[PDB]
């Protein structure tokens, strides 16, 4: 506290991500992007920072403070979180 | 299979994969009886650590260097913790176990 987003932390196949306001940690070490190590690639655009993964995911920490995460299909049905069960119905499940 | 297996009259057994994998039965008539890396098979499992001197040891390192075949042969060291040494492949492992 403004419902700002203070910190995201990622385990993506043993990459650790901490992405904080103006700083982005991979293992604990501070990084230059972009930054592609181990099938992810960290990015900085005018509006966004994004994280893809090649596993099949992309994360949007954008600057109007909005995370938005995108998954591959073969992970439907098999996710747990605040965004649901992914398995198409909105209320079971969750 | 995949393994060979060794059969003896004496009531001993050897199963092998042709690789570091080996397995060992016993017949009951050999209780109390053998010694070794492998125990000395009285149905106690705290006293299997016993040396080559007789006498048991919580060391597993003096245990384990006490069954060597030569005396000459260089004691062994405690090793390295594997993931700690090669957190590089760590995560591998883990995927893979
Ligand atoms: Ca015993």
């Amino acid at each position: 506290q403004a419902p700002t987003l203070s910190r995201v932390l990622m385990k993506v196949d043993g990459v650790v991500i901490q992405l904080t306001k103006g700083s982005v940690l991979v293992n604990g070490h501070p990084v230059l992007l972009p930054f592609s190590q181990s099938g992810v690639l960290i990015q900085q655009s005018s509006s966004y920072t994004k994280v893809e993964a090649r596993l099949g995911l992309v994360l949007m920490w954008n600057h109007d403070d909005s995370l938005l995460l995108e998954l591959d299909t073969k992970y439907a049905n098999k996710t747990c979180g605040l965004c649901g069960d992914f398995n198409g119905m909105p209320v079971v499940s969750e | 299979g995949i393994y060979l297996v060794v059969d003896t009259d004496i009531g001993l057994v050897l199963l092998w994969d042709k690789k570091t994998s080996i397995f060992i039965n016993l017949s009951p008539e050999f209780k109390g009886r053998v010694c070794g890396l492998c125990g000395n098979f009285d149905d106690i499992a705290v006293n299997d650590f016993a040396t080559r001197s007789r006498s048991v040891v919580g060391d597993v390192l003096e245990f384990g260097n006490s069954w060597k075949l030569s005396p000459s042969c260089p004691d062994a060291l405690a090793p390295k913790d594997p993931c700690t040494a090669n957190p590089f492949r760590k995560s591998w492992a883990q995927k893979q176990c």
